[PDB]
């Protein structure tokens, strides 16, 4: 059967500024099946309040998902997006990178 | 607004 | 500009644990304006635009009557394409269905799409003069037959070239505010050193809509793209995209390089530079 890897990006919707409000995300595209786990981590735990798009699909076929939650970014908490998926051989975790 | 079997 | 509506449908089997997961969403272009999820509680079709919220009760009924029309559909089709490619009931596998319909700058019809896939791969979909089918293997063959002797495509015909681009106007009118509208890209290009001799230079383009852009580097004017990341673009969620590419040179080359930035909204498309 037809797997496809998902490609992961962890990012804030505005530019982070500390103590200022703002959304991050976790933007999961071009997987296949369409089953996944994806979590976003604050220093390491599960963040609860997550929400997620509706599964939807490109041209290629592949799925695609946004995950996503409140939050007010800070020097010393750091952020990251688990993704599983039977492509994956473990959990892939992707750190959030502020400063690309 | 939507509009088979395979 | 130019205009999409397109359904989208995804059904996924799940073995022993009761009946196929069913997700259906609808677009203007890259608008999400519905939703149906056939695990939660509602059981309905639900607004997810503003501008769709004022619709009826005449319309909420008739899509969620329609939407579960397709759920039963794809349900019977996971069981009739387990039984083409003799495959077990062991595993879980996936149909996907997107339909819709495109127009001009004039709002007038330019393109119908009706396409299916069965485990990642195409099917068989409706071809461009929407009387005939490209079928992509012995099975989809069997589809085509039967799709033929029962007429499909002119039933297909009449909703996209009609009845969908009746709605894409509509849609296009009450949300016009978030739907007629282009937002340009706010572009810059960020350098990070990566060791002593090389720096990664990344261009970046945000809060633009719609989704589609080019984002290219050329060294002396010559493109590079057997060497520039390009991550895919991908939802701010406020409703713009978000976009960017990267090279990695030698420091000290940084004015070689230029980012090249093409959208709908740019009046012309933009040329970044380090000097």
């Amino acid at each position: 059967m037809i797997q496809r890897t998902p490609k992961i990006q962890v990012y804030s919707r505005h530019p982070a500024e500390n103590g200022k409000s703002n959304f991050l995300n976790c933007y999961v595209s071009g997987f296949h099946p369409s089953d996944i786990e994806v979590d976003l981590l604050k220093n390491g735990e599960r963040i609860e309040k997550v929400e997620h798009s509706d599964l939807s699909f490109s041209k290629d076929w592949s799925f695609y998902l946004l995950y996503y939650t409140e939050f007010t970014p800070t020097e010393k908490d750091e952020y990251a997006c688990r993704v599983n998926h039977v492509t994956l051989s473990q959990p892939k975790i992707v750190k959030w990178d502020r400063d690309m | 607004e939507l509009a088979l079997t395979v | 500009g130019s205009h999409s509506m397109r359904y989208f449908f995804t059904s996924v089997s799940r073995p022993g644990r009761g009946e196929p997961r069913f997700i259906a969403v609808g677009y203007v272009d890259d608008t999400q304006f519905v939703r149906f999820d056939s695990d939660a509680a509602s059981q309905r079709m639900e607004p997810r635009a503003p501008w769709i919220e004022q619709e009826g009760p005449e319309y909420w009924d008739g899509e969620t009557r329609k939407v579960k029309a397709h759920s039963q559909t794809h349900r019977v089709d996971l069981g009739t394409l387990r039984g083409y490619y003799n495959q077990s009931e062991a595993g879980s596998h996936t149909v996907q269905r997107m339909y819709g319909c495109d127009v001009g700058s004039d709002w007038r019809f330019l393109r119908g799409y009706h396409q299916y896939a069965y485990d990642g791969k195409d099917y068989i979909a409706l071809k461009e003069d929407l009387r005939s089918w490209t079928a992509a293997d012995m099975a989809a063959q069997t589809t085509k037959h039967k799709w033929e002797a029962a007429h499909v495509a002119e039933q297909l015909r009449a909703y996209l070239e009609g009845t969908c681009v009746e709605w894409l106007r509509r849609y296009l009118e009450n949300g016009k505010e978030t739907l007629q509208r282009t937002d340009a890209p706010k572009t810059h290009m960020t350098h990070h050193a990566v060791s002593d001799h090389e720096a990664t230079l990344r261009c970046w383009a945000l809060s633009f809509y719609p989704a589609e852009i080019t984002l290219t580097w050329q060294r002396d004017g010559e493109d590079q793209t057997q060497d520039t990341e390009l991550v895919e673009t991908r939802p701010a969620g406020d409703g713009t995209f978000q976009k960017w590419a990267a090279v990695v040179v030698p420091s000290g080359q940084e004015q070689r390089y230029t980012c090249h930035v093409q959208h709908e909204g740019l009046p012309k498309p933009l040329t970044l530079r380090w000097e």
